[PDB]
């Protein structure tokens, strides 16, 4: 009888398979023919922040776009004023064991976590000069691999235990929980409006929930190995997942189906950061080849390189204003390219 | 040129770098251990010894060094995820028993775990330091129960001695870069105090080799 | 073994959403990218004067 | 003959062109790369800048005087190439026992590693040692020990006068700077050997100490003479031969880029940055 | 937050004395500290500076020498020396907390303020000295500097203080645009270089006293005469 479960699951896969593919579609590459490429993109680093004595692991811009915090393993969260490189804030933590740093779009917190499985939110607007812990949100049981601020009270977070939660800063409750990953979840991207965000598990899949509603919508099977990184089109209608396979892949949210490959010959290691421009026209992806790499997310060929970092490019962030755009490495360095 | 308050912003941040200064240099010299084992391997009792959800850790000081052990067991996920954030780390304390040379093939799955985490491309020049726990029972065991269910190239003895020295050999002859890094092991007696002071020894050996590369006096 | 209905149910409720042309969706998708050209810096090289870096 | 006076000048090109290489590559090592800016390798930039010192200056004049058997330039510019030549030499020779004691008080005595070689701290180690080094080669002005001898073809130290200049020159610039070589590397080698009798139950020794007494090697044919014509030269002088003296003084010479030798290529450290800035460039 | 202040007192001219400010209720090792003088009838008067880590030290024109100022973390002190003192240095002393780093508000709390009663700046011109306000009406307090205020990295160094009668002044708004934590959105900052105004709009209770426009674009920090807010 349970073999009539799983013939029917996947005859529904096959069905719904058949659907994507049979939309009476057309390649992308095809419509973005006849547009102008962008030419050969050139960055250079125009402020280098030292200070970190570690292999930093996470940063994130900030809502006004010039203050930036960032995450290293050695106990420190360092929060940075991007225009004259001067640090406003260290916090040490109680456990150097980070890998996850998220920025409040309001500012007054932040939020970091690792394999405590645990990522703790910290008040930086306090009346007493200093920052300290608000709360200690504790329910996974796992690494978290990802902790984002939805909101000022909210925040949404993706471990090592293939699930995810929706916390309430409040109370220090799951409001929420996303199941479904047979992996670890790796990589959470919110969307524009703080609607709908998506999850990205080693599993090789891609998965869109709902945090008012709580289940499942979309899922994505394209790649081959783990997905390390997603990033949010701005418009919020894609998204791009780059993996372990050295391609990273444009997904389309409308259509339910794969839109490009990113894939050259001399890249054969994998992508731990992918994020996009203002505007959408470049997809930043930073690899583990010690450089990152710029494409043409239109016409899918690359555009330039932003060579210039001594270890695997772990992290990296685009300001909201697309001012520029920020680079950490295992070298224990923040690179501004604009 | 700068004005008041960004000059104070300026003195705020280069005294935030000295701090993060003194931080960094403390913590450079910690003596980082990544405690491992299969399962059942009985590092309870070694964590017990030093002393006295989420990864677990342990902090203590010998001979004036400070050492911070990190117990990992508790996080069943995925090794390849997160064991590269352990690179850096002073030595691996492999803790595998002798008690077990017979009961669910659990040396294999001792062994391939050696190999994984061993021959891995993280832990190149990061010495092990492996721990042969259970040491003073098998000799009582070997008295009934034979070694040829645990090895078929063995048909020697079933006596401490042999038995302690194949194993020793089978174990050292897992890793393939026999110069970027040293397997210092151990034979975990009776609660003997020596237990601390081989780690002790075996790290202060780390640290100086570490050190001679560093000067390029090596 | 209720895992197995689960994932039934999810395979049932992800089948009936509304899936569009790729081509529209591609056409819509690159509307963005030439309506919001000139916002992005990183693109066009703006003029130094207006670089806070 | 010709074929020694081609001999020295092949010696020199080689000096110059090992000491400019090595040294070069050291600067820009240390420049490019950012790991290597701890406050152990300062001291070894301040063998190099000394090392790089000889190399610009005095030697290329020499292997334009040393083709003739003759003087070019004349009277100031012999002076200040002279009292430049003695300022790098006594620089490298103080500079190699600095990273003998820092290497000592880092590895044997690692506690006090860093509050006694902070970044300041350091930075006025490097400073002392040059001061101490125009305090040592100044006498050059008044008591006017810098002569071109057709001896040997240089602008160089006179032992005819002073003769106390020489020894306290020599007390205190070989047979000093080798005690503290010997007994700063001879500690750290049985120091290491000991941690390992510790656990268990040689090439090192040449890797770790015998490298680093060259210096002691090619400084002691010259400074041997050093000792004799010291004994009142109006007296020992007509005893030297000088088949023994031009190979003393350029196997001092040659020290400038043996230095470079030892403290580059046999750094590991240093040859990764090497070679990925030869590939970069 | 209390910043508990002793010392002051009666010192014949030419005494020595020295005011003590206890602080409970934050961080003190981080905070940068100010000496602000009151005289009996005037408007306030900086008098001293020190940084966090007591890395830099400033002085007024009219107080460098004789006076001098000293911090101790470890008990959370801030002490003042004044030596030589004149029959001009006869004032009320407040002890302020600023904290200077990108979206700082300085000057946010202030002490209650100590009593003695001893037996090239960038002037700026406050055009009213008293004026009457109704209870329910909005109303405009004008300051004018010198000195452009505008600095080349957009900041436009203008600080709105208010002081109530008998209490301490508390900072209403900050870089000449921001309000301060916990002030009524009543309040708001607009103007430009050389001429600022704060703008009062539905006046009620609690807002009479004293408004001080200061500049923070150089040292030494100066104030205005002051306007006096009556019903
Ligand atoms: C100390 C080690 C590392 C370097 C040794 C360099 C030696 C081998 C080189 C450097 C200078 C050279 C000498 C230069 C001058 C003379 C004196 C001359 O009448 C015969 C040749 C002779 C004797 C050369 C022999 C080889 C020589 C001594
Ligand atoms: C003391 O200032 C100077 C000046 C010129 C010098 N040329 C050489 I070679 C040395 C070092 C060796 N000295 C002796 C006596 O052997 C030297 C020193």
């Amino acid at each position: 009888e349970l073999d009539q479960l799983r013939q029917e699951a996947e005859q529904l896969k096959n069905q719904i398979r058949d659907a994507r593919k049979a939309c009476a579609d057309a390649t992308l590459s095809q419509i973005t023919n006849n547009i102008d490429p962008v030419g050969r993109i050139q960055m250079r680093t125009r402020r280098t922040l030292r200070g970190h004595l570690a292999k930093i692991y996470a940063m994130h811009w900030g809502t006004d776009s010039r203050l930036l915090v960032s995450a290293s393993q050695d106990g420190k969260l360092i929060i940075w004023d991007s225009y004259t490189t001067n640090k406003v804030h260290a916090i040490p933590l109680r456990s150097s064991w980070v890998m996850t740093c998220a920025y409040a779009p309001s500012g007054n917190y932040v939020a970091c976590g690792g394999l405590d499985n645990i990522c703790s939110i910290y008040n930086l607007k306090t009346r007493e000069g200093n920052v300290r812990v608000s709360r200690e949100l504790a329910g996974h049981t796992g690494y978290l691999s990802c902790c984002r601020f939805l909101d000022d009270n909210q925040i949404v977070t993706s471990s090592g235990d293939t699930t995810c939660a929706l916390w309430d800063i409040e109370t220090g409750q799951q409001t929420t929980t996303f199941t479904g990953h047979t992996g670890d979840v790796m990589s959470l991207s919110l969307a524009p409006d703080t609607r709908l965000f998506v999850s990205g598990a080693c599993d090789a899949s891609a998965k869109l929930w709902d945090v008012r509603e709580g289940m499942c919508r979309q899922t994505f099977t394209g790649h081959e190995s783990d997905i390390n990184a997603i990033c949010f089109f701005p418009n919020g209608n894609a998204f791009a997942t780059g993996s372990d396979d050295a391609t990273c892949r444009l997904f389309d949210l409308r259509a339910d189906q794969e839109l490009m490959t990113y894939s050259h010959d001399n890249i054969i290691c994998g992508i731990t950061s992918v994020s996009f421009s203002k505007s959408g026209r470049l997809l930043l992806a930073g690899y583990d080849d010690f450089n990152c790499n710029v494409w043409d997310a239109l016409k899918a060929d690359r555009a330039g390189v932003l060579a210039g970092h001594d270890n695997r490019v772990s992290c990296l962030g685009v300001t909201d204003d697309g001012m520029a755009v920020a680079t950490g490495s295992w070298d224990s360095f923040l690179k501004i390219w604009n | 040129t700068l004005s008041a308050e960004d000059k104070a912003a300026v003195e705020r941040s280069k005294m935030i770098d000295r701090n993060l200064r003194e931080d960094g240099e403390k913590a450079a010299r910690e003596v980082k251990l990544l405690l491992l084992g299969a399962g059942e391997s009985g590092k309870s009792t070694i964590v017990k010894q030093m002393k006295i959800t989420g990864i677990v850790e342990t902090h203590f000081t010998f001979k004036d060094l400070h050492f911070k052990m990190f117990d990992v067991g508790g996080q069943r996920s995925e090794r390849k995820k997160w064991i590269h954030c352990f690179e850096g780390v002073t030595a691996i304390i492999f803790c595998v028993a002798l008690s077990d040379y017979d009961l669910v093939n659990r040396m294999h799955e001792s062994m391939k775990l050696f190999d994984s985490i061993c021959n891995n491309k993280w832990f190149t020049d990061t010495s092990i330091i492996l721990f042969l726990n259970k040491k003073d029972l098998f000799e009582e065991k070997i008295k009934k129960s034979p070694l040829t269910i645990c090895y078929p190239e063995y048909a020697g003895s079933n006596t401490y001695e042999e038995a302690a020295a194949y194993i020793q050999c089978q174990f050292e002859d897992l890793n393939k870069r026999k110069d970027t890094k040293e397997i210092y092991t151990h034979f975990t007696c009776a609660t003997d105090t020596k237990n601390v002071q081989f780690v002790f020894d075996a790290v202060t050996d780390v640290i100086i080799k570490n050190n001679l590369k560093d000067c390029g006096l090596f | 073994i209720a895992q197995a209905r689960k994932l039934v149910e999810q395979l049932k409720m992800e089948a009936n959403i509304d899936r569009i042309k790729v081509s529209k969706a591609a056409a819509d998708l690159m509307a963005y990218c030439e309506a919001h050209a000139k916002e992005d810096p990183l693109l066009t090289p703006v003029p130094a004067s207006e670089n806070p870096f | 003959p010709s074929w020694l006076a081609s001999a020295l000048a092949c010696v020199l090109i080689f000096t110059i062109v090992v000491d400019i290489l090595g040294n070069l590559l050291v600067i820009l090592s240390v420049y490019r790369n950012k790991k290597l800016r701890n406050a152990g390798n300062i001291f070894v930039v301040s063998l190099a800048v000394a090392d790089l010192v000889v190399a610009i200056y005095p030697y290329p004049l020499v292997l334009m005087s040393i083709f003739n058997n003759g003087w070019n330039l004349g009277y100031l510019h012999c002076q200040v190439s002279g009292f430049l030549m003695g300022l790098s030499v006594i620089g490298s020779i103080f500079n190699i026992t600095g990273i003998a004691i820092n290497r000592y008080c880092y590895i044997c005595h690692s506690l006090k590693y860093d509050k006694l070689y902070s970044s300041k701290n350091s930075l006025c180690y490097v400073l002392l040692i040059w001061l101490l080094t125009l305090a040592a080669v100044l006498p050059n002005l008044r008591a006017g020990t810098l002569q071109y001898d057709p001896r040997i073809y240089s602008c160089t130290f006179a032992q005819s006068v002073s003769s106390a200049y020489t020894i306290a020159v020599v007390v205190f610039h070989f047979l000093v700077p080798m005690i503290i070589v010997i007994f700063c590397y001879l500690r750290i080698w049985i120091l290491v050997l000991q941690v390992r009798q510790r656990v268990k139950p040689f090439r090192n020794f040449v890797t770790m100490f015998v490298v680093f007494v060259l210096f002691a090697i090619c400084w002691a044919p010259l400074n041997f003479i050093g000792l004799a014509v010291a004994s009142d030269p109006a007296s020992m002088v007509p005893r030297i031969p000088e088949w023994l003296f031009v190979a003393s003084y350029y196997m001092a010479y040659f020290n400038s880029c043996l230095n470079a030798i030892i403290y580059g290529l046999l750094n590991q450290n240093f040859r990764k940055e090497y070679r990925r800035i030869i590939v970069s460039l | 937050v209390q910043l508990v202040e002793s010392g002051g007192g009666l010192v014949q001219p030419g005494g020595s004395r020295k005011l003590s400010c206890s602080a409970s209720g934050f961080a003190f090792s981080s905070f940068g500290m100010h000496w602000v003088r009151q005289a009996p009838e005037k408007g306030l008067e900086w008098v001293a500076y020190i940084s966090s880590g007591s890395g830099t030290i400033y002085y007024a024109d009219t107080v460098k020498g004789r006076f001098t100022i000293s911090r101790d973390d470890p008990k959370n002190t801030l002490f003042l020396q004044m030596t030589s003192l004149r029959s001009e240095d006869t004032a009320m002393y407040y002890c302020v907390r600023s904290i200077y780093y990108y979206g700082s508000s300085p000057f946010d709390f202030w002490g209650q303020g100590t009593t003695l009663t001893v037996s090239s700046d960038i002037v700026m011109t406050q055009a009213t000295s008293s004026v009457p306000v109704t209870p329910g009406e909005s109303v405009s307090i004008s300051c004018r500097s010198s000195k452009s205020l505008l600095h080349s990295n957009g900041n436009t160094y203008l600080y709105w203080f208010l002081q109530r009668p008998g209490q301490s002044p508390q900072l209403l708004i900050y870089r000449m645009s921001n309000l301060a934590s916990g002030v009524p959105d009543r309040f708001s900052g607009s103007g430009s270089g050389t001429a600022f105004t704060l703008t009062i709009s539905r006046l009620e209770a609690e807002d009479v006293g004293v408004y001080y426009c200061m500049q923070h674009l150089e040292y030494p920090l100066t104030f205005g005469a002051g306007t006096k807010l009556e019903l």
